[PDB]
């Protein structure tokens, strides 16, 4: 029954979405996927579709540094600044940076004096060809490569179908796949990948605000308190949002403002640019932390905690919010570093316990005649 | 034991803190410990073991 | 106690500084500002420490801000004295002996105090501790350290850390201790907080940095990045390791550019000196990466592009203020390109035609208030507008129009219709704007009007802006154009055309099982919900699910397609009928939908902060229906006051729609109880709403708000009757 | 692109929206 089993609730949901029923190509395989390119930001913007040194100069006279200067016009500087490249820095670096260039000798021969002679035009339409390969399939590839192994992606190849306990409209609550840190360890993870909470829209931010309202209010009348993480690393390797619930004893949990300050502060590089430690009590993620900058954050059930924007990525770990809970809590450092596998019908049947806790805390339906 | 054997790990890998660039007997020596924290009673049966006969 | 070394400590920061300038050339000459060196590197100075007695030149305290009065001038902290002078570490470091007598107090003291609050049988809180968080030998702040519970095996670690020398090739000068067991064992944010102060505060700092170039409204919110520039491990995997003498110099094309309104002074870089062929930018020396990045900020023609924008944006106002003033016609000169950057004169940009003759004022400034004396001379006015860049000695713009406007009028190197003119001067880096010549009546306040709204609105100072940020690295998360907020409100009932725009309901999913069991996702037709607040108008294009066939899946260009819905009706739509400004529900949707509106530059597009309840408007069954049975893409049209505006406000009628949504989405069928009181209850089948009284109406009305005002009541947790009218008024118009 | 006018006491289809 590995392939069919699930908790009757979450069938029931389904059944009542059921009842409800009463440019570029790039030809994947089969398929037809419009191209698409994703900016710092987040944004999604569609994709569209001898040397002779160039003439540079008019007579004894400077009046072009690109080929391409006098063709845009007004606005297509504005449409383009709007929806541009991440960086157009490093494609003329990149070029430079190919070998047999001699060397800048001081004078005479600066890197600025080198620069202005590599901007000569690239070979009949190069930069659009560079930029379509790039843009397209390598973003397309890594992503479809991410969806077809991910976890959290709803319809693909793992996905265990039944540590769901709860479906509202585009969040849900999950529950983890390993041996589970803390007794009532569960999860708030969205449909789609969105990867930062800065990158959701408004709808679904207030409708995961309405599972963290509610988890806290069925783990506060067992006496638990709650922590909830949101670790986001380097926004290239596009893993999947997880907004995770971890609850532990009422006398550790008010410790644990102060273990965190202490930890972050720590955390990371001596001598960083970006102020360590944002307060988040006030304002919150959304207008405390800028669009498109990988951070972590944490809060402490309703009241708002602290962020982080990490930098150098190597020295921050990803499992950096476990490790302080797991600290405290004293438990051994396999929970959290790589997990522990479960038996993958038996010990999974979690969720029993789980469901039976969270029966009267349900919102996400009205059919409880 | 474990306990020991986690700061033992720990003083190990902050030698590597410099840098990411790393040759063939340094990515090793991460292998090894990364095994030696994801099964910690492997590896205190091995350093049991060269203790009672190791010499050469 | 040690003078010999004291002097060792002058003598190696001198030689690093060096290092520094020769980074950035300079040799010999002296006077490079001390700023860029000790500056706290939140700010983007270095952040070196200083252990000498050096100082600042009283003229790097000078700073200033242009405000609707003008521009003000301040010198901070300065009364006479040259003492600005800093900081030494050693003032802000804690003695040894001072260290080990408060070890005694503060173990102690934290003894008694847990003793008491176990006692109190309560845990020891954050409130409590801040007082005494970084002092003893063993720090107080180690007892929450992480993993102090397997520490406290770790013996013998001093002798330990010093042995690593014999196995890790790194020297590290804490040989002595390790943050694990003592903690940090100093702090220097004191430090860091006067610092700020002796270079002459936060404000003061920023004028020898291109920050005011960037327009961003404060310093507040900005945050730096250093993962994904060239410095990836591109950089370093790449073979040929010799060639790292070029690209040796490029990571510090950021710091340059940074700081570069006190890198490239005259004042410092005495010699000979260049203009950059396609701009006004004039630069000192050979600066090893600045002459880089400004030919990509200005890259494709950018200073003409600005100029001739101002100079066609400008006249747009004279081209509609005909009769405001003795003027008959205007004329745009369309002159010939490179006087942008022809430094040496100017001709007129326009020109203008009285009807007769005005009255001149006198040579005066744009800040200049009244007065008149000069002949009224006939026929003639011209303006001129001057472009520059400049820096931390002549960022004054007010010195520079007086200046340049007396230059040329005076001889023959500049032609003009008649002596009877002005020019304006804008600073690009620095935005500060002003004016100075003559002047005719009800010109100067116009101008005045005219300039304040062109340094925000125009695209081309956009480009330019957003073209440095990006190039600087430097992202802020507050900064945005002005939300739409509660007090607002009133102006949506204004007589322009005003629309709302919501695509919440656009990409719609459904789950469903396979019939294998396995579990996926179904999309679903949706609809695009466009509103009019002061006519009720609204428009309902229903978008049927077959358009994002072969797409499917996360519904990347969804919002991109919205906003080419909304381009296409605007642009078949009749010009009178167009908007003049378009409020948007959720701000993912304002860079999609600007681009598409670049052909109509009278639109304002504004995001709002105040939500709306248009979400579960599109739940009722009258609307549902429609858009489930429909099977093509089609518009629908709807008018959401049924017959109300015959008697009621607009603005009340507003209220009560706002109502109706708000009770629907929290209490759905129970509001329809009180819609349906009784089964007898009647209405036309083409209205949405029942037919009923006025008097009927606010009876349903107050019921509504009280079913809102106890849920709002019930989900915060809180008694609803401490909430005053306005308190009310505001929960039901959104947010508090 | 059809246009279904449904604001009140008639029905009426434009079939570009410059009729309207």
């Amino acid at each position: 029954g590995e392939d069919t089993w699930m908790l009757p609730d979450v069938n029931e949901r389904i059944e009542q979405f059921s009842q409800e029923h009463s440019s570029g190509v790039e030809n994947e395989d089969q398929q037809e996927v419009i191209l698409v390119r994703t900016d710092q930001s987040g944004r999604v913007w569609p994709v569209n579709t001898k040397r002779q040194m160039v003439s540079t100069h008019e007579e004894r006279e400077r009046v072009r540094y690109f080929h391409d200067d006098d063709n845009l016009s007004l606005n297509d500087l504005v449409k383009n600044e709007k929806m541009g490249t991440a960086e157009n820095q490093n494609k003329l670096f990149m070029r430079m940076a190919s070998k047999f260039m001699g060397k800048t000798d001081g004078d005479y021969y600066t890197l600025d004096d080198m620069f202005v002679s590599k901007a000569a035009e690239r070979e009949r339409l190069g930069e659009e060809e560079e930029n379509q390969r790039k843009k397209a399939i390598a973003e397309h590839r890594s992503l479809a490569a991410q969806m077809e192994k991910c976890l959290y992606c709803f319809d693909s190849s793992q996905f265990p179908k039944h540590l769901i306990v709860a479906i509202g409209v585009k969040v849900y609550l999950c529950l983890p796949n390993v041996r589970s840190l803390t007794e009532g360890h569960c999860l708030i993870v969205p449909l789609q990948h969105h990867r930062a909470a800065t990158l959701l829209d408004e709808d679904i931010w207030e409708e995961i605000q309405m599972f963290r309202k509610s988890l806290v209010k069925m783990f506060e009348d067992k006496g638990l308190d709650c922590i909830f993480l949101e670790t986001n690393m380097s926004m290239k390797k596009q893993y999947h949002m997880v907004y995770e619930c971890i609850p532990l004893p009422k006398e550790v949990g008010d410790m644990a403002p102060i273990y965190f300050k202490k930890a972050i502060m720590e955390s990371d590089e001596e001598w960083s640019m970006n102020k360590k430690l944002i307060d988040l009590s006030s304002k919150d993620i959304r207008k405390s932390v800028p669009r498109g900058l990988p951070y972590f954050s944490v809060d402490f059930g309703l009241h708002g905690g602290f962020a982080h924007v990490i930098e150098d990525q190597h020295k921050f770990p990803h499992y950096f919010g476990k490790e302080i809970i797991g600290g405290m809590l004293d438990i051994e450092p396999r929970l959290w570093r790589k997990g522990i596998r479960e038996s993958f019908e038996d010990q999974r049947k979690k969720a029993l316990q789980f469901a039976q806790w969270w029966k009267p805390y349900d919102f996400t339906k009205s059919k409880n005649y | 034991d474990t306990k020991l054997l986690i700061l033992a790990l720990e003083r190990l890998k902050e030698a590597y803190s410099v840098k990411s660039r790393l040759n063939q007997s340094q990515r090793e020596e991460l292998g090894l410990i990364e095994q030696a924290y994801d099964n910690p009673h492997e590896a205190l049966s091995r350093i049991k073991r060269h203790l009672l006969t190791q010499r050469a | 106690n040690t003078q010999e070394l004291l002097d060792l400590l002058v003598k190696c920061e001198n030689k690093i500084q060096t290092r520094i300038k020769i980074g950035l050339n300079s040799k010999m000459p002296s006077r490079f500002p001390p700023v860029v060196f000790y500056t706290p590197k939140e700010l983007g100075g270095l952040g070196m420490l200083s252990m000498g007695h050096v100082l600042i030149p009283q003229s790097d305290l000078r700073w200033s801000k242009q405000t609707d009065v003008g521009i003000t001038h301040f010198r901070s902290g300065m009364s006479h004295e040259e003492d600005q002078l800093i900081p030494n570490l050693y003032r802000y470091i804690q003695p040894w002996e001072s260290e080990f007598i408060d070890s005694q107090r503060v173990w102690a003291e934290y003894a008694l105090k847990r003793q008491e609050a176990i006692a109190q049988n309560r845990r020891l809180t954050l409130e409590d501790l801040e007082d005494s968080w970084d002092r003893g030998i063993p720090r107080i702040n180690t007892l929450f350290q992480k993993d102090r519970h397997t520490l406290a095996y770790d013996k013998g670690w001093r002798v330990r850390t010093d042995f690593k020398q014999y196995q890790v090739l790194k020297q590290n000068p804490f040989w002595w201790t390790h943050q694990r067991h003592d903690g940090k064992l100093w702090n220097l944010n004191n430090y860091r907080t006067d610092m700020i102060q002796a270079l002459g505060g936060v404000e003061g700092i920023l004028e020898h940095t291109l920050f005011k170039g960037t327009y961003f409204p404060t310093w507040e919110g900005l945050f730096w990045e250093k993962a994904s520039g060239f410095e990836e491990s591109m950089k370093w995997k790449k073979l040929t390791n010799a060639q790292r003498s070029g690209l040796n110099q490029i990571p510090n094309r950021r710091f340059t550019l940074w700081w570069s309104p006190t890198i490239n002074r005259a004042n410092v870089y005495v010699g000979f000196q260049v203009q950059l062929d396609l701009t006004g930018i004039f630069m000192h020396g050979k600066i090893p990466t600045l002459k880089i990045s400004l030919i990509q900020i200005f890259r494709a023609h950018l200073w003409q592009k600005i100029h001739e924008s101002i100079v066609m944006d400008l006249c747009q106002v004279f081209d509609q203020e005909l009769d405001a003033l003795e003027i008959e016609t205007v004329q745009k000169e369309t002159i010939h390109p490179r006087k942008s950057y022809k430094m040496n004169s100017s001709c007129a940009d326009i020109l203008l035609f009285a009807s007769y003759k005005w009255n001149v004022s006198r040579p005066s400034l744009l800040a200049d208030s009244k007065d008149v004396m000069d002949s009224t001379t006939t026929q003639k006015y011209w303006i001129d507008i001057q472009l520059r860049w400049g820096d931390y000695d002549s960022h004054d713009i007010e010195r520079y129009a007086r200046a340049k406007f007396l230059d040329y009028t005076t001889d023959n190197m500049s032609i003009y219709p008649s002596p009877t003119g002005v020019l304006i001067a804008i600073d690009l880096a620095y935005n500060l704007h002003s004016a100075y010549g003559n002047w005719f009546p009800g010109s100067k306040p116009l101008i005045q009007q005219a300039m304040a709204k062109i340094m925000k609105a125009n695209p081309a100072l956009y480009v330019l802006r957003e073209r440095i940020r990006k190039g600087l690295q430097l992202y802020s998360s507050e900064p945005t154009e002005p939300y739409l907020s509660s007090q607002n409100y009133g102006e949506l009932f204004s007589n322009q055309i005003i629309w709302f725009v919501d695509d919440t309901n656009v990409y719609r999913v459904t789950i469903h099982k396979t019939f294998e069991g396995n579990l996926t996702t179904k999309p679903i037709n949706g609809a695009i919900f466009i509103f009019n607040p002061r006519t009720g108008q609204l428009f309902l294009k229903i978008i049927h699910t077959s358009v994002w066939a072969g797409q499917k899946r996360l519904g990347q260009l969804a919002k991109w397609k919205t906003a080419e819905e909304v381009a296409a009706l605007i642009r078949s739509l009749p010009v009178e009928e167009q908007p003049k400004q378009i409020i948007v529900t959720r701000k993912g949707m304002l860079d999609p939908l600007e681009v598409h509106l670049l052909d109509f530059p009278n639109i304002v597009i504004k995001g709002s902060e105040l939500q709306l309840p248009f979400q579960a408007c599109l739940k009722v069954e009258k609307f549902g229906d429609l858009i489930l049975k429909a099977t093509e893409p089609q518009m629908v049209l709807f008018n959401l006051y049924d017959d109300w505006l015959k008697t009621i406000s607009s603005y009340t009628a507003f209220s009560r729609l706002i109502l109706i949504l708000r009770a629907l989405h929290v209490n759905n069928d129970r509001a329809k109880v009180i819609l349906k009181p009784d089964k007898t209850t009647i209405t036309e089948p083409h209205h949405i709403w029942p037919t009923l009284t006025d008097e009927e109406w606010i009876k349903v009305e107050v019921q509504l708000k009280d079913l809102i005002l106890a849920d709002y009541g019930k989900k915060n947790n809180v008694n609803v009757a401490s909430l005053t009218q306005s308190e009310i008024r505001d929960i039901i118009l959104g947010m508090e | 692109v059809k246009v279904i006018d449904m604001t009140g006491r008639e029905q009426k289809v434009y079939y570009s929206y410059s009729q309207i």
